[PDB]
């Protein structure tokens, strides 16, 4: 019989079936800020357009003319952010109304929604946050560290309280793709350059602690190999024991000498880290210990964008073919998998009780 | 100049 | 720096 798997795959959609041209399925033209929408910039005739796919009604996409170089949908609402060099505009689509506009000093080269109501803007020189509340304008958070100069910016994220900020770029150095991160502390107003490829923050409440710890998790393929780090940022909430830092290996098989991490999402429902590699591997790690639960190759196709999958507290992504795919914990299998296949009853029992999962009645 | 035509 | 000690 087929081995039980600790994760479940699910294909949601094939974008080519909605008549999206594969030429436009890629990092610069297709954005997925949340699991609620996908926006694709396309040129049909001489007219530039955006295609907005509502994931609750995906067979009826809307197409609208644009003149923007980038389009990103709010994570929760049909509110779109558009830009053209320095010119930023926010529209409420259903109201057909321009909510907000701003012209920056410098071109915005990367931007992303970091919350329901705040957009982060990256220029060649700095990072700003722009709240949609009231008449708020963009506020500069920090100046970019020289170690990200010349990098392609691929991600920006924050902790839940927006006190720890993380900018990630990549470049080619000595024939490998090297990740450069800038971690910034809002409270200290200090940056630290870190070599890393993909990361996420997470809230985690250690047994015995009254308050959640804020954890920084990142994966890197360095010169000396793959590593995953899980570390508390900042002084522990008063009362708390500190979270002991974890550093574990990230395996790459000998035939994947050029692979590296591209995406990370953390389930706080299951306290697991999902890591996806450039050339299509999925890894699952326990957030508490860093133990590797599972690795498999989804396929040969690069998954270039991901988001949290809210329904399953998993990860949803798009690959270059336009397959929209999710991975989540298989709640009925994960505990017996850990016990029987990994032969790790210790981890199995902990996860069973920690995350209220069945299966540890036996081992 | 609107960046989208709604 | 020294935000975190890896």
């Amino acid at each position: 019989m087929a081995q039980i798997l600790p994760i479940r795959f699910q294909e949601h959609l094939q974008l080519q079936n909605l008549g999206i041209n594969p030429a436009n399925i890629g990092f610069s033209t297709l954005t997925m800020e949340s699991d609620k929408f996908i926006c694709i910039r396309e040129k049909v005739g001489e007219q530039a357009q955006v295609v907005i796919i509502d994931m609750n009604d995906p067979s009826n996409p809307i197409r609208r003319p644009i003149s923007a170089d980038s389009a990103i949908m709010n994570p929760a609402s049909k509110v779109i952010a558009l830009k053209a060099g320095k010119t930023l505009q926010i529209f409420n689509i259903e109201m057909k109304s321009k909510m907000k506009a701003h012209t920056m000093t410098d071109d915005v080269t990367f931007w992303k929604w970091i919350s329901l109501n705040t957009v982060a803007l990256v220029t060649d020189n700095a990072v700003y946050h722009w709240s949609m509340e009231g008449e708020s304008q963009p506020v500069k958070m920090f100046d970019r560290h020289s170690s990200l100069a010349g990098c392609q910016i691929i991600n920006y994220r924050t902790d839940a309280k927006q006190k720890w900020l993380l900018l990630t770029g990549i470049s080619a150095q000595q024939n490998r793709v090297v990740g450069a991160m800038q971690l910034y502390s809002v409270d200290r107003k200090v940056s630290q350059p870190i070599e890393g490829h993909a990361a996420s923050f997470a809230q985690f409440k250690m047994e015995g602690n009254a308050e959640e710890s804020t954890l920084f998790c990142f994966a890197v393929r360095g010169q000396a190999g793959g590593k995953l780090h899980i570390i508390e940022v900042g002084t522990p909430p008063t009362g708390n024991q500190p979270f002991p830092k974890k550093a574990v290996d990230v395996f790459f098989p000998p035939e994947a000498q050029n692979d590296f991490p591209v995406a990370m999402q953390i389930s706080e429902k299951h306290d697991v880290v999902f890591l996806i590699t450039k050339y299509g591997y999925i890894h699952l790690y326990d957030l508490e210990t860093g133990t590797c639960i599972y690795m498999n190759r989804i396929s040969g196709e690069t998954i270039f964008v991901t988001a949290p999958h809210e329904a399953t507290a998993g990860i949803i992504g798009v690959n270059r073919k336009g397959q929209v795919l999710s991975v989540c914990v298989e709640e009925e299998n994960i505990i017996p998998y850990i016990t029987n296949v990994l032969q790790n009853p210790d981890l199995a029992l902990r996860m069973a009780v920690r995350n209220n999962l069945a299966g540890a009645e036996e081992l | 100049d609107q960046l989208i035509d709604l």
